């Protein structure tokens, strides 16, 4: 139906969808390389679960 | 004539061409098509869930588990018998005060 | 953090790249999908600010300015589609262009970690203003205009720049949380003073007080709908961003030389409200009327008291919106008159009756009429200001005297009394401003019940 | 419309100097 | 490639080309004059290039199809317009007669051009040298106002400086009554009402300021109509010149290099003409001018550089 | 003149300035001054008008002076050290005679005089060369011997640049007399921070390289000379209109355009250094040049001025010109401010 | 910088007339600078009307020098405070009221009135604390 | 001020021992940046030129990010050389002078005499 | 997510600036320090190399 | 068609274009291989591999 022009006319709609899933993916990157102190600061260090590796991702 | 310009436009009313204008654009369809956009993404979206959203927030700033913690921490403290809460905050037992 | 920004900057290649015609419909649809996105944000922990990396992070102070900024951002599209419908194109996509690019600043100063980094965007949304003000404002004085407000923000953004750099030579990393943490005793050399000056009167200057002002009401009227909400619903408050945030490392200079501030503040708000009171202009009575509510933020800052700041953050967020309402209101009878004269049309009411209506509840919340998000802040700082002296309530009360005569002023004048003969365009309301009005008064009434949300971090 | 320069505001950008005296009359 | 910096180092000289048949030679005369007539036969019996007198609509004609464009899009005036009322209020003779400058100016590029690029003679009719007689006589009844001559000089002295002098000069002497003879067999009814006065006043400006003056810089032979049809007469009398008054014989591959530089940048030719001082009849406000700018880009070929128009059918645009 | 004899003036008047910066020995650095200025007058020469004339013998006058007044502090560090190499000099009077000797070359100082009349007389691409290309081979020897320079002495002749020649700014209609004294006050900026670090002397230099080529060349581009010129270009080509405008911005320093990148790091220098006051006049200074910038603006593309209706020519044609490095000029003359930490590539 | 130094060396509030003899010299000297150059760059037709030029602007400096000498240094005698920024801020301004004699207006010597008795103070604030503007390379 | 450090030889973008560094990653983001400026240039080069803009010689602004990223690339890596060189003769500095950087001396919070001031 | 995130990673954005703020502070000690002093690798201003010396015998012995 | 002329730029000039493909795709190769030699290198350099 027309889908060669409702792609043209809309194909803009998709752009910042995109780029919000795509703004989680550097915020979901960025924190990766402040890790430095997982599950290092004594308020909130503990015993490490038996199947899980890593506290909070 | 001073310079060769154009009259002032004279504004024209939405309503005189399409009597249903809803005033976002002159083209009807879009017109419509605008009021459904800053409805429903506007009230309707935003408004009801976003509201929901900041109104089911979860706990915002501790209010409710410092009381908790507050009415265990005066249970405790009555039952003792000393002081409900001390005037002074950091025991001065180890402050190495000078002189 | 960034699940804000990229949506906000990847949202200029769609207007850009987007129909002819449909401009404005994708422009609105996304700007209220990242104000969505932004009320995630608006959650906040007990006291550890929510940070996200060296490069942002935000706290209970400027989560309800981002979720403000961009609830704005669909407000000027919506307000701005009738008096640019007769413009090319590109003009239009440019004029967008304009608007997101200054709400992507908006986010960025707010959320900046450094105080450079808040330092380098706070002039930067100049630059978008100064065309918004200049190209697209309908007046010959806007020129003027545009020198004015330009030159003001500069003369004293300036001496801040040489401050912040010191800090940083001296102190070390300028990131808020190592300010916070390792703050100092000012003294009280006669060098501090300057350095106090020079770390304040940056944030004073687009904080218009009394005697640093008069760019504001060349700036507000000669600006264009949409450049008059972004300046006085926002713009107007970067300068209360930064006291918050600068104040850290102020004390205790600031417990003394305060006072040529506040006095100029108190007694500039009776002044500035006065005004208002006899003013010919309605964009020029709203705009001062920004005054008045913001010199009582002075105030409110500078005291320095927990209250204070709880105040300061109600009034806030509760002025702008108000502010960008009012102008709206102006707006919205401007055109429908061509002039800006108050006296042009009287007796709007019995012509307009949903106006009436959106009139009276945007002059009730100027009013400061509890429980409106406005009175919340007036009245918190009322009791901080007097807690800090008994004698300025005297001060404080008399504004709110002076502040209810000339609210309903412009509603005597406007709304009720006869209609004026001569004219005959006045059309009935076109459902989008009636549409835009709600847009504006329901948050506020929504915000009633939820003060906590944008109490702040002193909260 | 909005306003827009005419020849009053050209003529006032124009000349040897927009800030102009007896000394730059001439 | 064209005559760039890289071309005349590489040896594209000017002076190679140009031979005895490579003169800027005009003919001209007065209104309706049959100097257009006269033209066209030297241009055949010489093998020498011809240009038509340069209308309202010439740029147009040089640009994309040559179709006339509108008079809004291209003149804001009309030279029959100027018939009905010469002292419009609305400056129609001055619009016209700027405009008009322009055009030849732009014309007298044309004939550099090619005349330089193949070095074969031009012959155009009333050279932008001999544009001040229309000027003057518009002058003398008032159909412009007295300022109209200072900004008409001003764009002349900025311009027609560089653009140096023809070679040899034809003028069709045609007197008055018979102006006031032919003019009624043309029919156009615009061009009955044209004044004796009018006629009169561009023949004493063409003969006591246009020839002499402008004669110890070119040949110049008078002809009546007689010796104008004469077409055998009058081109064994231009082939009889040898032409050294004037700057043509005198430079070398240096100016010629340089000379069509200027010629060649169409922007540049008439880059003075839009001169920045204002007056009435001329000046265009904001409004008017940004519209008809709008009007004038939204035209098929003219909304992106030549060769770069999708509409008109430019393939390739993502390649060019 | 002949393309191949213009193509060899140039070549060597880079050559020259090539020649200063590359030279150990102190006649070798006059050697390339002089040779420099030798090629200099021609290319202001090729319009050949009685401005021009003027223009040149004003050029050559204060150039083939403040030259032959190198010389005596070459002679005299010679003649209290025996020492061609360009480095630390051991004379204070031969350190003070060169400091003004190259300030003139450079007119920073009322020495400055110069630098606004040259450029008017003479054509827009000249001009571009005359103060872009032509301010490399002063700074290179100030950059050598920095350490040797008094402190009190040069900050004063940075001050006066910035000063006079952002104040006399915003008397002028005719932009290339507005783009000199731009250039002046530009000169004060580098010059202050000279003895400080002369990492961002250079830092500065390049950068407003960047903008001098960017306004320079579009306003050949625009082929405009006078403000109400220029004013008419919104007609022809208002997209040209609208990038200078940001260049114009940008040259005025504001955030976050390039032409802040300069000033802030040279605020950044003298504040380490303790001289805190120094910056920020120069920073209130600065606003004065952001004036007559915001006119040019204000009459360029922020308004609309009235057109021509010969205006009308202009649009059936195009332009031939091929404006070579423009489209990367002004992108990087604008937008850098997030490179910044790339300045340690100078060091 | 040994006339300037006259100036430092007396101590403030002392000796009256020499801080007046050592203000007015700069005033003077700066005057005189100021005069050289104005007859340089602006031509005094009249070699007579040039000695007349250079005499007024001598004469102005010098009495701002003077009357700048005396309200600071007398000041900090009355009121035996000369730590107090005040004491150049009333000199300051008593500079500006005279130079608004000199020219007769009173607009620009409440302008000079103001702008120089702030720096004034400043000036004297940098003293105090230690402000330096040609700050010697340091890093 | 590295202006004449021992071993510098001149007119060497990059000198060797700068490769015993982590190169820059090809996707940095300041790469990507200066690869933005390519790509800026382009759309701005179509627009002096009059013509399509975006899509409008995609040859052209196609080499305008391929040239940008590339001299963009080895400006980082001597980017990232100086602040590294600058950190490490820091370090060999500081250590060759103990005197002149005492440790200062290790006393908490409790001990130090803060002076307190109210806001009233 | 769980504050243990948000505080974590605050942590290490304190040490991260930590370093760098004390980094700076150092920087500018130590570049006034060995501009002053010289006897470091960076400010070293150029001297004349004693490579270019002529050590031949003259001819004149006083040499 | 429209313009009378064949503009200069109104044909592909493909001996240009197919020279800024050639060099371009020169310019990338030479990167990612500059990019791979300098990783190992600098691996083997400082320990690692
Ligand atoms: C750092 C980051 C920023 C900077 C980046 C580096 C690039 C900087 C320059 C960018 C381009 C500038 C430019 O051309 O603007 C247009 C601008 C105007 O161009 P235009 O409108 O075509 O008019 C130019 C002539 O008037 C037209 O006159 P013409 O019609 O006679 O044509 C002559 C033209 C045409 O070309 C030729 O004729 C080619 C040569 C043929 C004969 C010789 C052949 C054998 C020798 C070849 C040598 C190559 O040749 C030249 O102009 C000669 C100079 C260029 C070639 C030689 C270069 C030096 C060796 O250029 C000039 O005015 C040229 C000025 C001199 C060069 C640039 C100086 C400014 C920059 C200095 C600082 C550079 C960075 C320092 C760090
Ligand atoms: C930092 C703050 C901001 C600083 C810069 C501000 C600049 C503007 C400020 C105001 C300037 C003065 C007022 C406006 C002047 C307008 C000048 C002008 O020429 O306007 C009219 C003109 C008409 O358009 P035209 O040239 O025909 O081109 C149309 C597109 N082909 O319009 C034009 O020529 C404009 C053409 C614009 C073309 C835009 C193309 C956008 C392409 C986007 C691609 C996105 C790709 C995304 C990919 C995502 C996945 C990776
Ligand atoms: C540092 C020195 C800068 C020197 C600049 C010289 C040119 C600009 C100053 C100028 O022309 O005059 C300024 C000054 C007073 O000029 P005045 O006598 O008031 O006359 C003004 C109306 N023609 O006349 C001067 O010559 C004084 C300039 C230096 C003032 C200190
Ligand atoms: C603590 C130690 C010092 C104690 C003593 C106080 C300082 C010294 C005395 C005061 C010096 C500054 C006050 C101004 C002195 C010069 C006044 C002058 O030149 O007046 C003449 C003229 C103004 O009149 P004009 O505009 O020409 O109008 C009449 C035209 N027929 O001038 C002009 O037209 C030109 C504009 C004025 C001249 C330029 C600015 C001169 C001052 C610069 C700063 C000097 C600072 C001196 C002290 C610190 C350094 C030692
Ligand atoms: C339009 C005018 C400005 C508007 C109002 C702006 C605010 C007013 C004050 C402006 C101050 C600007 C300069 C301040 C920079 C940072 C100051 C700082 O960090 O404090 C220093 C304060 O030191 C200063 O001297 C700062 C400058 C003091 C004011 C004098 C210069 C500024 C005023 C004149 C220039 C600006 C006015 C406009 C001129 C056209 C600390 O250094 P210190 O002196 O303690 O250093 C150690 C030791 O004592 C020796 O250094
Ligand atoms: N102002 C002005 N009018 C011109 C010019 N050239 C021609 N005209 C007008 O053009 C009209 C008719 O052209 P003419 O050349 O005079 O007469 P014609 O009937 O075309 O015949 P020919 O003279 O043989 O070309 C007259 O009204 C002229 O005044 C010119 O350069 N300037």
């Amino acid at each position: 139906m027309n889908v060669l022009q409702i792609v043209r006319d809309h194909w803009v709609h998709i752009l910042v969808p995109v780029g919000f899933v795509f703004g989680c993916y550097l915020d979901r990157r960025s924190d990766e390389k402040l890790t430095a102190f997982r599950n290092k600061s004594l308020l909130f260090k503990r015993e490490l679960r038996p199947n899980e590796e890593v506290t909070w991702k | 004539i001073r310079l060769q310009e154009d009259p002032d436009p004279e504004d024209e009313n939405l309503y005189e061409k399409n009597p249903d204008s809803h005033g976002y654009d002159k083209d009807p369809i879009v017109d419509l098509w605008n009021m459904r956009v800053v409805f429903f993404f506007g009230f309707s979206i935003v408004l009801v869930l976003g509201s929901t959203f900041v109104a089911y927030l979860p706990d915002y700033r501790m209010q409710e588990w410092a009381r908790r913690e507050a009415e265990r921490l005066v249970k405790y403290r009555e039952a003792n018998g000393l002081p409900l809460m001390e005037s002074n905050c950091f025991d001065p037992n180890k402050i190495q005060l000078p002189e | 953090m960034l699940k804000i920004i990229i949506p906000t900057t990847m949202l200029l290649p769609m207007t850009w790249m987007s129909k002819h015609n449909m401009i404005w419909i994708n422009a609105t649809v996304h700007s209220l999908l990242i104000s969505l996105i932004s009320l995630s944000l608006l959650n906040q922990l007990g006291e550890n600010s929510l940070n996200f990396s060296l490069t942002f992070f935000s706290d209970s102070l400027s989560a309800p300015l981002l979720v403000l900024t961009t609830w704005l951002l669909p407000l000027m599209l919506m307000a701005s589609q009738s008096h640019l419908s007769k413009e090319t194109t590109t003009r239009k996509k440019l004029y967008i262009t304009m608007l997101i690019l200054l709400q992507l600043f908006l986010i960025m100063t707010f959320t900046a970690t450094e105080l450079i980094l808040f330092y380098i965007l706070f002039e930067a949304t100049l630059v978008p203003t100064l065309i918004i003000i200049t190209r697209w404002g309908n007046q010959t004085e806007r020129l003027n205009a545009g020198l004015y407000f330009l030159f003001y923000t500069l003369a004293g953004s300036l001496p801040l720049l040489v401050a912040l750099v010191y800090i940083q030579n001296t102190t070390g990393s300028l990131n808020f949380l190592i300010i916070h943490y390792w703050s100092h005793p000012l003294s009280n050399s006669w060098s501090n003073i300057f350095m106090w000056l020079a770390c304040i009167m940056a944030f004073m200057v687009k904080m218009p007080l009394y005697g640093l002002h008069l760019w504001l009401p060349k700036a507000h009227v000669e600006a264009p709908i949409a450049g008059s909400m972004v300046l006085a619903a926002v713009l107007l408050k970067l300068g209360g961003y930064g006291m918050m945030r600068i104040t850290t490392i102020l004390n205790p200079l600031t417990n003394y030389m305060a006072y040529p501030f506040l006095m100029l503040s108190m007694w500039g708000m009776i002044m500035t409200s006065s005004i208002c009171l006899r003013q010919t202009d309605l964009k020029s009575l709203i705009a001062y009327s920004s005054v008045s509510h913001m010199a009582l933020v002075i105030v409110a800052i500078m005291i320095q008291t927990p209250w204070s700041f709880m105040g300061a953050t109600a009034l806030m967020i509760a002025h702008g919106l108000t502010s960008s309402m009012l102008f709206c209101l102006a707006n919205t009878n401007y055109e429908r008159v061509h002039s800006r004269t108050m006296i042009l049309a009287r007796g709007l009411q019995t012509l307009l009756p949903l106006m009436a209506t959106w009139w009276l509840m945007a002059s009730l919340t100027n009013l400061a009429l509890p429980p409106s998000i406005n009175l919340i802040g007036e009245l918190f700082i009322i009791t901080a200001s007097f807690s800090w002296s008994n004698i300025t309530i005297i001060l404080m009360g008399m504004n709110m005297m002076i502040t209810a005569l000339y609210s309903l002023y412009m509603l005597i004048t406007t709304q009720r009394g006869k209609y004026t003969h001569h004219i005959n365009n006045i059309k009935a309301s076109f459902t989008r401003e009636n549409a835009l009005m709600a847009l504006h008064i329901l948050p506020l009434l929504l915000l009633t019940l939820n003060p906590k949300m944008i109490l702040g971090p002193l909260y | 419309r909005q306003w827009q320069p005419d020849v009053e505001w050209a003529e006032q950008f124009g000349g040897a100097v927009m800030y102009p005296t007896k000394e730059t009359a001439h | 490639l064209q005559y760039g910096p890289l071309a005349f180092v590489l040896g594209e000289r000017t002076t190679r080309k140009l031979t005895e048949t490579s003169k800027v030679i005009t003919v001209d005369g007065n209104i309706c004059s049959g100097k257009g007539r006269l033209a066209r036969e030297i241009a055949e019996k010489l093998g020498l290039r011809h240009f038509p007198e340069a209308g309202i609509h010439y740029a147009d004609s040089t640009t994309g199809d040559g179709k006339p464009l509108d008079v809004q899009l291209s003149g804001n005036c009309s030279l029959e317009k100027f018939y009905d009322d010469p002292k419009s209020n609305d400056g129609n003779s001055y619009r016209l007669q700027s405009w008009l400058y322009a055009s030849r100016l732009l014309q007298y590029a044309d004939a550099l051009e090619h005349l330089l690029s193949t070095g074969q003679g031009v012959v155009l009719e009333r050279s932008i040298y001999s544009d001040f007689v229309f000027l003057e006589a518009m002058y003398r009844q008032g159909f412009i106002r007295k300022q109209c001559v200072e900004h008409y000089n001003e764009v002349k002295k900025v311009t027609a400086c560089e653009y140096l002098p023809p070679h040899v000069v034809v003028y069709v002497d045609v007197p008055v009554p018979e102006i006031q003879s032919r003019i009624q067999k043309k029919g156009n009814p615009h061009e009955m009402k044209i004044t004796a006065a009018y006629l009169q006043d561009i023949e004493n400006a063409y003969k006591k300021t246009f020839l002499p003056e402008m004669s110890e810089k070119c040949e110049v032979l008078q002809y009546s109509a007689r010796e104008a049809e004469d077409a055998e007469k009058v081109v064994e009398d231009i082939e009889y010149l040898k032409c050294d008054k004037g700057p043509w014989p005198d430079q070398d591959d240096r100016t010629f290099h340089r000379l069509r530089m200027l010629v060649q940048n169409k922007l540049e030719v008439l880059n003075y003409t839009t001169i920045p001082v204002y007056l009435p009849e001329i000046t265009i406000g904001a409004h008017q001018s940004d519209r008809v700018f709008q009007k004038f880009t939204e035209l098929p070929g003219r909304k992106y550089s030549p060769g770069y128009n999708e509409d008109v059918g430019d393939k390739w645009i993502w390649l060019k | 003149m002949n393309p191949i004899i213009y193509t060899t003036l140039i070549m060597t008047v880079m050559s020259g300035t090539m020649l200063v910066m590359i030279s150990s020995h102190w006649l070798l650095i006059w050697i390339g001054f002089e040779m420099n200025l030798l090629a200099m007058i021609p290319v202001l020469m090729k319009n050949f008008n009685p401005r021009a004339t003027e223009a040149a013998t004003k050029y050559f006058l204060t150039q083939a002076t403040a030259s032959m007044m190198l010389m005596m502090a070459i002679i005299i560090n010679l003649l209290y050290s025996g020492q061609w190499t360009i480095t630390k000099m051991f004379n204070p009077v031969a350190m003070t005679m060169m400091t003004m000797a190259l300030a003139m070359k450079l007119g920073l100082s009322p020495f400055h005089f110069w630098v606004p009349e040259v450029t008017q007389g003479i054509s827009l691409q000249a001009g571009l060369l005359l103060l872009t290309w032509q301010k490399l081979a002063p700074l290179s020897v100030l950059c050598q011997i920095s350490q040797s320079i008094n402190p009190n002495l040069m900050l004063t002749m940075a001050m006066l640049s910035i000063l006079i020649g952002g104040w006399g700014g915003l008397n002028q209609t005719q932009l290339r007399k507005i783009m000199a004294y731009s250039s002046i006050a530009h000169m004060g900026w580098m010059t202050a921070v000279l003895p400080y670090n002369t990492t961002m002397t250079i830092l500065n230099l390049l950068i407003y390289i960047t903008m001098t080529l960017a306004m320079f060349m579009l306003l050949i581009h625009s082929s405009a000379t006078t403000t109400l010129s220029l004013s008419h270009t919104w007609n022809k080509m208002p997209v040209i209109t609208s990038l200078m405008m940001v260049t114009l911005l940008s040259m005025g320093g504001l955030p976050p355009l390039s032409g802040f990148m300069p000033k802030w790091m040279i605020i950044q220098e003298m504040t380490k250094n303790e001289s805190i006051i120094m910056p920020t006049l120069m920073a209130m200074t600065a606003l004065l040049n952001l004036y007559f910038y915001m006119r040019l603006a204000y009459s360029s593309s922020l308004t609309m001025f009235p057109s021509t209706n010969n205006m009308k020519m202009k649009w059936q044609f195009e332009h031939t010109k091929q404006m070579k490095l423009l489209p990367t000029m002004i992108v990087l003359s604008t937008l850098v401010l997030p490179m910044t930490p790339a300045l340690s590539s100078l060091n | 910088k040994t006339l300037l130094h006259k100036y430092s060396d007396i101590p403030e509030g002392t000796e009256c007339h020499r801080k007046a003899y050592a203000s007015t010299s700069i005033g003077g000297a700066t005057g005189l600078i100021v005069s050289a150059y104005s007859i340089a760059l602006k031509p005094p037709a009249s070699f007579l009307e040039g000695v007349a030029r250079t005499g007024r602007y001598t004469f102005t400096s010098a009495a701002i020098g003077a009357i700048f000498g005396l309200t600071s240094c007398i000041s900090a005698q009355v009121r035996e405070k000369p730590d107090d920024p005040l004491n150049y801020f009333i000199g300051g301004c008593a500079g500006g009221l005279t130079l608004g004699a000199r020219t007769r207006s009173y607009g620009i010597g409440a302008a000079a009135c103001a702008y120089m008795g702030l720096t004034a103070a400043l000036v004297k604030m940098g003293q105090l604390e230690g402000w330096q503007v040609f700050a010697e390379p340091k890093v | 001020m590295m202006s004449g450090r021992p071993g510098r030889v001149p007119l060497q973008f990059l000198p060797n021992e700068a490769r015993s560094l982590p190169p820059p990653k090809l996707t940095d983001p300041r790469l990507v940046y200066m690869g933005f400026l390519g790509y800026c240039s382009g759309l701005i080069d179509n627009a002096i030129r009059r013509r399509p803009v975006v899509s409008a010689g995609l040859h052209r602004q196609l080499l305008y990010v391929t040239s940008f990223v590339f001299f963009g690339y080895y400006l980082l890596k001597r980017q990232d050389y100086m602040y590294a060189l600058r950190d490490h003769d820091m370090f060999a500095y500081v250590k060759s002078h103990p005197e002149d950087f005492p440790e200062k001396d290790k006393k908490t919070y409790g001990e130090i005499l803060e002076e307190f001031h109210p806001v009233r | 997510d769980g504050p243990e995130k948000n505080y974590e990673k605050t942590m290490a954005i304190l040490q991260i600036e930590a370093e760098k703020a004390e980094l700076r502070l150092k920087e500018l000690e130590v570049r006034r320090l060995m501009r002053a002093r010289g006897d470091g690798p960076w400010y070293q201003y150029p001297t004349i190399d004693k490579a270019l010396i002529d050590h031949s015998p003259k001819t004149t012995p006083d040499n | 068609k429209f313009y009378i002329r064949e503009p200069p730029h109104g044909s592909p000039d493909w001996l240009k274009v197919g020279l800024t493909l050639g060099t371009s795709v020169f310019l990338w190769i030479y990167l990612i291989k500059q990019h791979k030699e300098d990783v190992l290198e600098y691996k083997r350099r400082n320990g690692l591999e």
